């Protein structure tokens, strides 16, 4: 076997180059205003004072904090990350192969793993013995061969996230699964039905009649003094959102520790 | 391979009803 | 008996051809924009300011969605792919003729086998010890002749997936059933459905009355301040849902773990 | 006695050819277009933008989705196909008359049952030992003469499914009960509704009054800004349904394993 | 196994078919005529009408409407019959029972 050092091909195989969690973005996800505009197929939104369509730039930032809703209210990392993690001595999960959990999840691969002692590396693990779930967010060593508890002995860096899927209709786990996209995407369609529910008619109308000289035009509209223009579309997105959340929180497992 | 990503109802009187 | 090495005819028959997974599509399983377009006959979605169809595009990229949703609602994998895993040493279940679940199911064939120590085979267990069932994902050893745990000391390599059904009506184990086809394709037309549900009348209107030199006409619309113009449809959509969900989750089985 | 070999006449009676498997359809349990339209006397599903009538493709599509659904709400095999399964030892179904429950039933016939090890025949049973009961989809053996399981020790071969049956109102226990028809008709009958329901008015209309030169047209369709244009026939298709579940989940048995 | 069409009026033997059966099967078999009946009494999907031309007038309101369908009551009554019916048979024959 020949590899790049810490990427061992049984233990950590690599999945990503570093130099490429900075050319990624979120549009290789297919975030993107197109995409959103293509759910709201067949609507426009502008200013009613000038005709001007909105801008991308609003649509842009919208997407990117929908893509942190997500990221909380699942416990995940979505965009590729380099962390970097001081970690506690437990007795009983010291004892367990060496056990840590990392705080973020996915693992793409682990960079580093030392025992230290301020700051001084007191071993540096072999990378052929370190084992990784990508997933599950799980590292263990393997070795080939006065208290329970002792603060930041561990030093753990690792690169957390997702991949862009490889094939349709497919993801390996380090691969974002397809309606996860969806989900962020209805986040972000649930922001621009709210901006969009304010310009279907004149400010505050619910009714209009206007008739000159036995002409007679008539509206009921979608408002109302309870709900909103854009509220139906709204609660038909919610439905969909918790089918997905349902989804991927059955995906992701349930948080777990012991004490 | 790669993912995909970005009439007939007529009116008419009863006429036996009109008779009647 | 002769046989391709690891398909053993009893223990492990070959299913699928790994050329074959390459070349395997969406349309091969009947997902495809007019399978959609069937279930609304007689409807067609346009853009009411240019009278422009729909593109297929958006049709494909809603069906590869939802076959991420059925994969995700149904603890499955639908289309054929193949799947690397390393899992860990339980003595229970390793005593238990080597039993093993693999994370993802059907199994269409078992690709190797191996117990490893850094990478390095230990022992390659023969092809014709392999027992295989398919739609379970259970794999076991039945030899022809200091802790509980250790991780990823089995190595395992197999293909999942589902295969188009040969015949009307019937599928094997390992064939697509015909209601999961009908779940994908209710999946993408609820979406196409909310789509279509605001095009239909313009936008944001619940009534109209227009009166011009003696021509008088009054439309009612399913639009209304609660509910979108496609609510029935989407009901309807959701019950049809709610029953294949519960069909096939008597398909498969409850997931169960001993701790 | 004489009888061609696997079909001992008391304990293994043939009930269908082998070559007839391939030649039954689905018209000839009566499952045909035509039957749906008896059903939807009366009406007409055409396309409005061109008056040509729905294709008999999309009714046999229908029609093979809703078996699926039927062979999925029951537990039960409709149409004959030919199982061909590797079931587990275990002690105490082994000890009593080598018990085996068919994964799929009824039996129709069993074509084969051998105990084998890594695919060699260990012994072949006498078909004169045979035992099946068909609806049950039992089979036992009555001889004329290091662990509590293990894995795929016995192979079975035998043809599941439900042959025409012979008189009307009457079924033997390999025969479709006449009412599991009626059942995958009212499946299908509850897609065509819900296709026709959109062709009843133009897209969308809850109501609509016309007049010119006080000549005056109004309508008030069964749409609704709630229920679509099948509602009520839908939610009577559904009682139906209830009742023929019920009554056919009194002729086929809870299911039940013991541990 | 089966029965025999009954003998005398207003009478059955235990082999012989009790006349309130046949009234079951009726009842079962006119559901479902009246639920196809219930699509052709008036134009399809239709629940109001109102036409006027030239100094004739005619309104007409339908039983069929946005939730029930023309025949919703007379299936509503049969469903009613068909209970009363079943609750005797299902006296008349006993509660299935098995020793285990």
């Amino acid at each position: 076997l020949n590899y790049e050092y810490p990427y061992h091909p049984s233990g950590n195989p690599k999945h990503i180059d570093v130099s490429e969690i900075d050319n990624l973005t979120l549009a290789d996800y297919g975030w993107s205003p197109d995409a959103v505009k293509a759910y709201m197929f067949g609507i426009v939104v502008q200013n009613p004072d000038t005709g001007q369509p909105m801008g991308d730039e609003f649509y842009n930032h919208i997407l990117e904090r929908a893509v942190g809703k997500a990221e909380r209210a699942l416990d995940i990392s979505i965009l590729p990350d380099t962390q970097h993690e001081m970690r506690d001595y437990h007795e009983t999960e010291f004892n367990s192969y060496m056990f840590v959990h990392a705080y973020r999840k996915p693992i793409l691969q682990v960079e580093n793993l030392q025992l230290q002692f301020n700051g001084r590396p007191i071993y540096k693990y072999p990378a052929n013995w370190w084992k990784v779930e990508h997933l599950a967010g799980h590292v263990q060593l393997f070795p080939t061969a006065g208290a329970t508890f002792a603060p930041q002995m561990i030093r753990l860096e690792y690169v957390s996230g997702m991949l862009p899927r490889k094939k349709a209709g497919r993801n390996k786990p380090w691969e974002m699964p397809p309606e996860l996209e969806q989900l962020v995407i209805k986040y972000a369609l649930k922001e621009i039905y709210q901006v969009w529910g304010n310009l279907i008619i004149g400010a505050g109308i619910a009714n209009k009649t206007l008739e000159v000289d036995g002409i007679t035009e008539t509206i009921g509209t979608t408002q109302s003094a309870m709900y909103g223009g854009a509220s139906a579309q709204i609660l038909q997105i919610n439905e969909d959102i918790k089918e997905l959340l349902d989804g991927l929180r059955a995906y992701f497992g349930y948080n777990m520790i012991g004490l | 391979e790669k993912p995909y990503m970005i009439y007939t109802t007529r009116l008419e009187f009863d006429t036996i009803d009109m008779i009647r």
